[PDB]
């Protein structure tokens, strides 16, 4: 399990620009709980809780802080018994 | 299950059929040798018609005399192809000119008699779906509602006997369309030509590669001594395959040991695992050439299956094997036949196994402990059945040290219940 | 290093005598079977077998209406359809003739949001897709 | 993104044997049946039937009066309004032939608020509204 903490900013010169983004950001992240980590759709990063601060600095620390995680799987593989085989006596 | 190749002209030609527990002349297999098959008692007897190539069918046309001019209206033809004097008389009925009368003969002896108005479609029914034209089909021309002449004893004629030519090929055609079916055990019919019978071991060879241990039944000819029955006996040596020793009345024939091969092969197929024919009676009143101990014990450990009038009633002395001439490594209990049926039966369990335990399962020794466990269970369920008495299924060291790794071998071995 | 999934329980739908029911908030449900564990006489391992089956299910979510008060004591069948979206093979189970061990009539604390809880049986249940 | 509710606890208004109870903090009520589980002798599903049913009820507040130690085992009835005013389809339940289990005549810790619990049982319930 691979766990992330990530924090999001979002700048503009209209504040009230800035409100909305995070907003409709907010609300995307929350009703598709999950996003595309490449364009295969091999994996997939499932939201575990989205929390904006807005007080907190638009440039150093960042507005909103979103935590994602993913399981991976450990890449081994072994030999497969495809064909059995054996004989009868008494 | 058992696989007759009938010598019958009654049957149908290049098809497989079965029948329950429901042709007639002495000549005709299915009768001559289906009695032998049905004595046995399997659960269901499955034919097949051996014929020459040149044979066909019988063809009889009929025409109308309601117009002036006659034309053809109805076509009859025998059920299977033959040239039988399967004849019919057609006259015009008594009271109703409109009604024609169809009586058919075998030969000559009545089978069938009715009569149906002019219209084609009613008389064609009629003859076709009748419970007693099992000897005929019929079949019509064109639509039409005229009445037919009057004809008598019209033989229908143009195709050949099904015992016109015994041949290797006409043979082999059995066994060809055999391999698309699966039986409990095959027979020849009679012909103890050791040719056929050659040709008939390659092809169970080839089965038993393929797996289809179908158990095959043979004999001698009828000119065979018991030094010929026991050289021939010696000549194979499969597991699968019996050459059965002495001929046998049951009603009036001279049964070859090849003819009574059907019923012997019908009572091992009705016994199945549970039941063994080496002390069993059979249907037979009398067997020649007849055996003293010695006679007895040549002719088994050559490989022929003893019949003997040993008491009041026919007694099959032993039920062995070709292999009988067995060799080292395998102990004489490979050379019953009732324990070789057994061993195809846990064999093909066991292929059922294999097909379970597809290659999802990894071919480490944790699965291999898997299969292996699954096969000892099977083992032990068996064994509390009562069949088995002792087993021994492990990895097959010598074979599995060179293993691949898709591939994976595997033995069982186990002792079976005797009876003396 | 090869993906996996795990089946994120936000992912349930509950669709409750046919009608989608979109408050509730974890269900449970088991085939309970009684066990007939038998002694043997010459055999020193107990032996279990199938005996018979039991049903038995429980549901929690947010109370919005008296659908459940009012619908009684009357069979009814569940759907539990547990989407999976990182892989689109979803699963289905049908729980058949479904009833309530208690009519959950008035369960409600001052300071709190208002909770329905349900716990009953259900005859059989049917595995749609998986 | 169309709007949703929740029936927050605080809106439960109580009228006990008539009189509006107002310092009530939580009520349960349930409707309890015997299951009676019965074996058929050819299938394997066991079958679950209404039985008998038994009400049971409790509620927990802060005490103010005498009221439910003076009213002794008396009958009585239960009015319980689930007022909701995001949408206005209030809930009222009515509990019928409430009798008390037992009497909590006292109950107090010196360091604490005084609350009076009570719980008991009900002949019958009745659906006024949903």
């Amino acid at each position: 399990e691979i766990t992330k903490t990530m924090k999001c900013h979002v700048v503009s010169k209209n504040k009230d620009e800035i409100v909305k983004l995070l907003e409709t950001l907010e609300t995307s992240l929350i009703i598709d709980k999950r996003v595309r980590l490449r364009e295969d759709k091999n994996m997939y990063l499932t939201l575990v809780s989205v929390v904006e601060d807005r007080e907190s600095d638009m440039f150093t620390t960042g507005q909103l802080t979103a935590v994602f995680k993913m399981i991976g799987k450990i890449k081994r593989e072994g030999p497969t018994m495809d064909k059995i085989y054996g004989n009868g006596n008494l | 299950r058992l696989a007759m190749p009938i010598r019958a002209n009654w049957g149908d030609v290049g098809k497989v059929v079965t029948i329950k527990n429901d042709g007639d002349d002495m000549n005709y297999s299915a009768f001559k040798l289906g009695k032998l098959a049905l004595l046995g008692n399997v659960k269901e007897l499955l034919l097949y018609r051996l014929v020459d190539g040149n044979q066909k069918k019988g063809t009889l046309t009929l025409k109308d005399t309601t117009e002036n001019s006659a034309k053809d209206v109805i076509k009859l033809e025998t059920k299977y192809p033959t040239a039988r004097n399967f004849n019919v008389t057609i006259k015009s009925n008594l009271v109703d000119s409109d009604k024609k009368d169809f009586i058919f003969f075998e030969n000559t002896k009545q089978l069938f008699s009715s009569s149906i108005k002019g219209t084609i479609d009613e008389i064609v029914l009629e003859i076709n779906s009748n419970l007693d034209n099992e000897y005929v089909i019929a079949t019509k021309v064109a639509d039409s509602d005229t009445i037919l002449a009057n004809v008598v004893n019209q033989a229908l004629e143009g195709g050949n006997d099904g015992c016109t030519s015994i041949t290797n090929e006409s043979y082999l055609k059995a066994l060809e369309e055999f391999e698309r079916y699966s039986f409990d055990s095959f027979v020849l019919d009679g012909v103890a030509d050791e040719a056929l019978q050659e040709t008939t071991k390659a092809w169970v060879a080839k089965n038993k590669e393929l797996g289809k241990d179908i158990l095959l039944f043979l004999g001698g000819k009828t000119e065979d001594n018991i030094k010929q029955i026991n050289d021939k006996s010696k000549s194979f040596n499969d597991e699968n395959i019996v050459n059965v020793g002495s001929s046998a009345y049951y009603e009036n024939i001279k049964y070859t040991p090849s003819e009574v091969a059907v019923y012997i092969a019908a009572l091992s197929v009705s016994k199945g695992i549970t039941g063994s024919i080496c002390n069993a009676k059979t249907i037979f009143e009398e067997v020649e050439p007849r055996l003293s101990q010695s006679e007895v014990k040549e002719c088994l450990k050559s490989g022929t299956l003893v019949l003997d009038f040993d008491d009041g009633d026919v007694i099959i002395v032993d039920d062995v094997n070709t292999f009988k001439k067995y060799v080292d490594d395998k102990n004489e209990a490979m050379g019953y036949i009732s324990n070789i049926m057994f061993i195809n039966t846990i064999n093909k369990d066991t292929s059922l196994k294999r097909k379970e335990f597809v290659g999802k399962i990894f071919n480490d020794a944790t699965g291999q402990t898997t299969v292996i466990c699954a096969l000892k269970k099977y083992f032990e369920e068996l064994m509390s059945q009562g069949i088995i008495s002792e087993f021994n299924v492990d990895i097959d060291t010598e074979l599995q040290a060179t293993a691949k790794a898709d591939e994976f071998y595997w033995k069982w071995d186990a002792v079976k219940v005797d009876v003396m | 290093i090869e993906e996996a999934s795990f089946l994120n329980g936000s992912d349930v739908v509950i669709l409750i005598d046919g009608v989608e029911e979109l408050y509730m908030e974890e269900i449970k449900a088991d085939f309970e079977q009684d066990e007939q564990s038998i002694k043997l006489l010459g055999c020193q391992n107990e032996i279990s077998r199938v005996g018979t089956t039991k049903g038995s299910f429980s549901l929690n979510g947010y109370k919005t209406d008296s659908k459940f008060a009012k619908l009684g004591f009357r069979s009814f069948e569940i759907i539990y359809n547990l989407s999976n979206s990182e892989t689109l093979g979803y699963e289905s189970i049908r729980l058949k003739n479904c009833r309530l061990k208690k009519l959950p009539l008035i369960n409600s604390k001052a300071g709190e949001i208002v909770k329905i809880e349900v716990e009953g049986s259900f005859r059989g249940y049917d595995l749609l897709n998986e």
